[PDB]
């Protein structure tokens, strides 16, 4: 798994 | 060896506060289970950050380690850029991603 | 006595232990004055210092500032408040009112 990038 | 210091992860969606505590040496923030201080969220990085403590009595230095959503220091508002060091100050809260911390100095 | 709609939680600190406030539809002012909604009975905060306005059961909370000696903070994104801004509350967001974290949570009522 990556990171997860924050968005709205 | 006992705690110098405490990392506070104040309560949110996830649940309760949970804390942390800081050891003299280097204490890896990151999602990986293996960090110091696991904060095992999607959003944290792998590896994020590390709070290095040379002594019971100096600061901690943060640093971000080119996480993909960031540190950033709430109070004054500043993004911390990739392998700059910041002195850590007691009760100073920072963002990892979009969860809040605090870190308190513990005595001695 | 009604429902409260939502809750300030002022995180445990070297002030002393957690409290937690409930907000009601309408006004909910937080200030140092013990007749605030939400006291926080402290000296750098202001004496009405902020107010979180409940317009109806089901809208988002604004927060504002009421022009504070000491300010109110959004935590994320990290930014002062102005004073007369209206800031649109989210469920488990942090805000510092002077130096102090407090979380703003929804709670899961009926009208």
């Amino acid at each position: 798994v990556s990171t997860q990038e924050l968005y709205s | 060896m006992e705690p110098i210091g405490q990392l506070r992860l104040f309560s949110g969606t996830h649940g309760p506060e949970r804390d942390f505590p800081l050891y003299l040496g280097k204490n890896v923030v990151g999602r990986s289970p293996d960090c110091s201080v696991a904060l095992p969220f999607p959003s944290i990085s792998k590896q994020h950050a590390v709070i290095e403590i040379s002594a019971w009595n100096k600061a901690p230095i943060l640093q971000d380690c080119g996480s993909l959503n960031g540190t950033q220091i709430v109070k004054p508002p500043r993004v911390l850029p990739p392998g700059v060091s910041h002195r850590l100050r007691d009760q100073e809260l920072i963002l990892f991603a979009d969860f809040p911390c605090q870190y308190h100095r513990l005595d001695v």
